């Protein structure tokens, strides 16, 4: 009677981000005051990427595009991230502005963004980059996060989210739970009932480690992942739809790095999508042992591209 | 280094020998097994490992062992070197097969091993609890109070095998209680 749909992957693959456009698109989507509550949320984002971004600097030994801006560093660095509202991920308004200054500079600099150039030594999502490029309007007194903003701001996912929306009459419930090794522990706790899951992958974290232990590749991770959940008996009658999300990163990755340099199987011209898409859906396929397996290219952050694949997701359960 | 913007029981699951002392934590890997991979090589060792410390008296046993996971069509048919499939099945002649079966077991092994291997890679993806590892939580070195969530445990099986045929379950569930039985449970 009710079509419930589990969204799994690892962690940062887009779930969170895929329960949002359900809201925005066949739910009550996000009022003024609904996202007002966000700010706090992305002001956090961009106060502790930077940091992370000139610690990187640091670390990393790159230079400095500017020397004066080793003070802005400095401020930076001396914000205490462990305090009860920065712990959970919540910076105020008025704290905010205090460093908007020195975030303007060293987001400025060359240094700082060679740093970024090379996140994948480290870790950060480009989400953070997003905000940096709008300061401007977070700077301003009444911001107030767009729908874009909601999409983008990034909160971790300890705990387990359920979503209820109708569809033409059809009754649905969305459930997230956390892609984080540690998070997945709960994962059982959701498979009562489930008539398809969606499996969502970021499919430009092939050059990427995991944040859990620094030192195994991501798509490897998912691809393991992936290969317990379709080939588990149990969900022999499951629909397993896959999500090749990130297309747009994807898009611009293939162009300045290849996937050759972290997985020899691949054949192809490296800096064309067509050529990588294809040999991450195969690597997806591969570990089946057998029922077929439907797969989407998607950008969780675009409503408009997941207005559409929605329509197809639907369908498909729909006729199973 | 560089800072991050958010930021045991393996001793009984790598070996063989101490899972099978402890039923709650074979359960949980049976469940693995019967879900992500062949039952056969684990299920024919220990009902072999049951005819070992069985006394020779024994034959039914033996008998059922050889239909289900040796003979040309068994169900749950395991590989093993064919020589010593011929000798065991001569052991017709209703003599002492143990010696012969216990290589039997040691062929099987290796195959045991990976899937060990692999239900270990499975624990490191954090996803131990999708196969009852859950039921483990409140759980202390002792004999009797373990071999206690053996049952309940053993009742949360019939959820995977009943999504088998007839003619793989029945020898399957045939198995697993051969061992649980002498396992006490
Ligand atoms: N550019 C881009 N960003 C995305 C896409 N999907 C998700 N994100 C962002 O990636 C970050 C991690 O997303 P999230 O939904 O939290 O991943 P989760 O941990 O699996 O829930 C967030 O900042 C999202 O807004 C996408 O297709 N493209
Ligand atoms: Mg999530």
């Amino acid at each position: 009677r009710l079509v419930k749909i589990l969204l799994l992957g690892a962690g940062e693959s887009g779930k969170s981000t895929f329960l949002k456009q359900m809201r925005i698109i066949h739910g009550q989507d996000f009022d003024q005051r609904a996202r007002e509550e966000f700010r706090p949320t992305i002001y956090s984002n961009v106060i502790k990427g930077m940091r992370v971004l000139v610690d990187a600097r640091e670390k990393l030994h790159i230079p400095w595009g500017d020397n004066k801006n080793q003070l802005h560093g400095d401020k930076l660095m001396a914000f205490d991230t462990r305090a009860p509202m920065a712990a959970q991920g919540m910076v105020e308004t008025r704290v905010f502005l205090q460093y908007l200054p020195a975030i303007r500079a060293l987001w400025e600099d060359s240094g700082i963004q060679n740093a970024y150039d090379r996140r994948r030594e480290f870790q950060l999502g480009e989400s953070v980059k997003y905000f940096l490029d709008n300061l401007d309007k977070l700077g301003v007194p009444d911001y107030i996060p767009s729908q874009q903003d909601i999409l983008l701001a990034r909160r971790p996912t300890k705990g387990i989210h359920e979503y209820d929306f109708e569809i033409k009459n059809v009754p649905f419930k969305m459930v997230d739970v956390g892609g984080l090794r540690s998070e997945r522990k709960r994962w059982f706790e959701c498979f009562d009932s489930v008539t398809s899951i969606l499996f969502l992958v970021s499919s430009s974290e092939f050059d990427q480690v995991l944040m859990e232990d620094r030192q195994t590749n991501r798509l490897t991770e998912s691809l393991n992942i992936f290969e317990t959940i379709v080939n588990n008996r149990v969900f022999s009658n499951v629909s397993i739809i896959l999500f090749l999300n990130k297309t747009d990163l994807l898009e611009e990755k293939v162009q300045v790095v290849s996937i050759k340099d972290y997985f020899l199987e691949f054949e192809g011209d490296p800096h064309c999508l067509r050529d990588v898409q294809k040999f991450l859906v195969e690597c997806f396929r591969g570990k089946r042992r057998d029922r077929p397996l439907y797969h989407h290219f998607t950008t969780a952050i675009n409503t408009e591209n997941i207005r559409l694949v929605f329509r197809d997701v639907k369908d498909t359960i729909l006729h199973d | 280094l560089i800072i991050g913007p958010e930021e045991e029981s393996d001793i009984i699951f790598q070996d063989l020998e101490k899972l099978k002392s402890h039923p709650a934590y074979l359960v949980v890997f049976l469940r693995y097994i019967l879900s992500q991979a062949d039952p056969g090589p684990l299920l024919f060792y220990l009902c072999s490992e049951v005819y070992q410390q069985t006394n020779p008296k024994s034959r039914s046993l033996g008998k059922d062992i050889w239909n289900i996971f040796l003979e040309k069509n068994a169900p749950l048919r395991v590989k093993i070197p064919e020589m010593l499939q011929a000798e065991i099945d001569l052991r017709r002649n209703n003599e002492d097969p143990r010696n012969v079966l216990c290589e039997a077991q040691e062929a099987v092994m290796l195959e045991i091993q990976e899937q060990i291997n692999d239900y270990r890679s499975k624990r490191t993806l954090g996803l131990g609890s999708l196969y009852g590892e859950n039921d483990l939580l409140g759980l202390d070195g002792d004999p009797l109070r373990e071999r206690q969530m053996a049952e309940k445990q053993l009742a949360a099986l019939g959820d995977i095998l009943s999504k088998y045929e007839e003619d793989r379950s029945a020898p399957m569930d045939f198995a697993v209680n051969t061992f649980m039985s002498h396992a006490g449970i």
